[PDB]
C-alpha cells in the first residue's frame, strides 16, 4: 500500500536550455515501513534507476530529451521494485507484453512543450499581405472591364 | 573493484538571472565490481545565491552495477547575477564489499558568467508593444496618402 | 602516485563529422595536492606518432586534487569529414603538477583509432525553403500569367 506525494518539473524555456529535462520527486511511505528500497522507473520503454535523497523516503527520477523530441503531452512514469523490475526486464528480453507486470505506482507528468520563437516572418508573410490588397485591386479591375 | 566516473554538466546554453538552471550529474561505473553505497553531495550552491526549483543536491544509491550509469538532474534558479564558479561535487562509494570508502570529485564546469536578467532581456527580449506603437506611428504618413488615393479611385474613375 | 582512467561515452566508434566525448578520471594516491593543468588530444600518424596530424584545442583545467581524492574531467571533439576512413593514432595527455611545481604528464589513451565516413542524403527542408521562396515568386508568376492571358485574348 505505497503512499506517494509526487512533484515534477519540466523545462519550459527551450531558448535558454540545451535540452528538455524532466524531474519527478516522490515522497514514498510504506505500510510495512520499508525504507531505502531500490526503485526503478520506466518512461516510454526507457528504464532509469531511481535516485534516493538523503531524507528518508525521498526519491527522484530525472531524464533529459532533445527539444525536438520533447513533444507536448502527458508522460507516464511507472515505478517498480527490485522484483517487479527484474520481472519487467525478463519480459522485455523475451519480447513479452510489458503491460502485464503492474507497477508499484504511476506518476503522470504533463509537459506543455518548450517555447522556441516566432514562426511568422515579415520577409515572407508580410510581403504576401501587401500583394493581396493589390491583388484585390486587380480582381476588382478584372471584374469591371469584363 | 568498482571505479566511478562522475561528470557534472550544465544543460543550459547560458546562465540567466531569474531563470531555471539545469544541473545534470552522470555517474559511470567503469570498474569490474558494482559500486555500493554511492552518495553524491554538492554543497557548492549556497541558498543565498541559488534557489532550488526541483531535485535534491545530495543523493544516495545503494548499488551501481558495473558498466552501468545513473543520471541525476537538479534545477536551480540563480538569485544574483555575475561570475560564478561551478565547483566539482563530492562522490563517496564503496568499491568492494566491506572495502574502504572511496572519495571522488565530479567534473567541474568551471567559471560561468550568469547573465543579469536585465541584460538577457535587452539581448533577447521580444518587442511587440513597441512594434504596435511603431506601426501606429507610421500609420498616418503611409495611410493618409493611401486614403486620398482611394478617394481618387472612388470619386471619378468609375 | 597518480591513477587515470578514460571512458568514451559518445562516439566510441569515432564517426566522421560527429561529436566524440570521453571522461578522464584523475585519482590522487599521493600525499600532496595535484594540480591538473590541461587535457590535450591529438591525432598522430599510425606508423609514426611523432608527426602531428591534427591538434585539438587544449582544455586547461587548473583543478587541484587533494590527496586520496578523485577528480573527473570531460572532453569532446569532432573528427573532420575529409579525415574519416583513415587510421589515426590518438594521444590523449592529462597534465598534472606537484605543489613543488614538478610537472608529470600521463597518456590516458595511446591507441590507433579507426574513423568511419558518414554521407548525408539530399534534405527536403532546403527544398521547402526554396519552394516557399518560389511561391512568393509564383504569386507574381500567376499575376503575369493572367496579364499574358489578357494580352492574348
Amino acid at each position: 500500500e505505497p503512499q506517494i506525494t509526487p512533484s515534477y518539473y519540466t523545462t519550459s524555456d527551450a531558448v535558454i536550455s540545451t535540452e528538455t529535462v524532466f524531474i519527478v520527486e516522490i515522497s514514498l511511505t510504506c505500510k510495512n515501513r520499508v525504507q531505502n528500497m531500490a526503485l526503478y522507473a520506466d518512461v516510454s520503454g526507457k528504464q532509469f534507476p531511481v535516485t534516493r535523497g538523503q531524507d528518508v523516503g525521498r526519491y527522484q527520477v530525472s531524464w533529459s530529451l532533445d527539444h525536438k523530441s520533447a513533444h507536448a503531452g502527458t508522460y507516464e512514469v511507472r515505478f517498480f521494485d527490485e522484483e517487479s523490475y527484474s520481472l519487467l526486464r525478463k519480459a522485455q528480453r523475451n519480447n513479452e507484453d510489458i503491460s502485464i507486470i503492474p507497477p508499484l505506482f504511476t506518476v503522470s507528468v504533463d509537459h506543455r512543450g518548450t517555447w522556441n520563437g516566432p514562426w511568422v516572418s515579415t520577409e515572407v508573410l508580410a510581403a504576401a499581405i501587401g500583394l493581396v490588397i493589390y491583388y484585390l485591386a486587380f480582381s476588382a479591375k478584372s471584374h469591371i472591364q469584363a | 573493484g568498482a571505479r566511478l566516473l562522475a561528470s557534472k554538466s550544465l544543460l543550459n546554453r547560458y546562465a540567466v538571472e531569474g531563470r531555471d538552471l539545469t544541473l545534470q550529474y552522470n555517474i559511470y561505473n567503469v570498474g569490474s565490481s558494482a559500486a555500493l553505497d554511492v552518495e553524491l553531495s554538492d554543497d557548492s550552491f549556497p541558498p543565498e545565491d541559488f534557489g532550488i526549483v526541483s531535485g535534491m543536491l545530495n543523493v544516495k544509491w545503494d548499488r551501481i552495477a558495473p558498466a552501468s550509469n545513473v543520471s541525476h538532474t537538479v534545477v536551480l534558479r540563480p538569485l544574483k547575477a555575475g561570475y560564478f564558479n561551478f565547483t566539482s561535487a563530492t562522490v563517496t562509494y564503496l568499491a568492494q564489499e566491506d572495502g574502504p570508502v572511496v572519495i571522488g570529485f565530479t567534473s567541474a564546469p568551471g567559471q560561468g558568467g550568469i547573465l543579469a536578467q536585465r541584460e538577457f532581456d535587452r539581448r533577447f527580449s521580444p518587442h511587440f508593444l513597441d512594434w504596435a506603437a511603431f506601426g501606429v506611428m507610421t500609420l498616418p504618413s503611409i495611410g493618409i496618402p493611401l486614403l486620398l488615393w482611394y478617394s481618387s479611385k472612388r470619386k471619378y474613375d468609375t | 602516485s597518480a591513477d587515470t582512467t578514460i571512458l568514451f561515452v559518445k562516439g566510441e566508434d569515432f564517426p566522421a563529422n560527429n561529436i566524440v566525448k570521453f571522461l578522464v578520471g584523475f585519482t590522487n594516491k599521493g600525499t600532496e595536492d595535484f594540480i591538473v593543468e590541461s587535457l590535450d588530444a591529438s591525432f598522430r600518424y599510425p606508423q609514426d606518432y611523432q608527426f602531428y596530424i591534427q591538434n585539438f584545442t587544449a582544455l586547461p583545467l587548473n583543478t587541484v586534487v587533494p590527496p586520496q581524492r578523485q577528480a573527473t574531467f570531460e572532453y569532446s571533439f569532432i573528427p573532420a569529414e575529409p579525415m574519416g576512413g583513415r587510421p589515426f593514432g590518438l594521444v590523449i595527455n592529462l597534465n598534472y603538477k606537484d605543489l613543488n611545481g614538478n610537472v608529470f604528464q600521463d597518456a590516458v589513451f595511446n591507441q590507433t583509432v579507426t574513423i568511419i565516413e558518414r554521407e548525408d542524403g539530399l534534405d527536403g527542408e532546403t527544398i521547402f525553403m526554396y519552394m516557399f521562396l518560389a511561391g512568393l515568386g509564383l504569386l507574381v508568376v500567376v499575376g503575369l500569367h493572367q496579364l499574358l492571358e489578357s494580352r492574348k485574348r
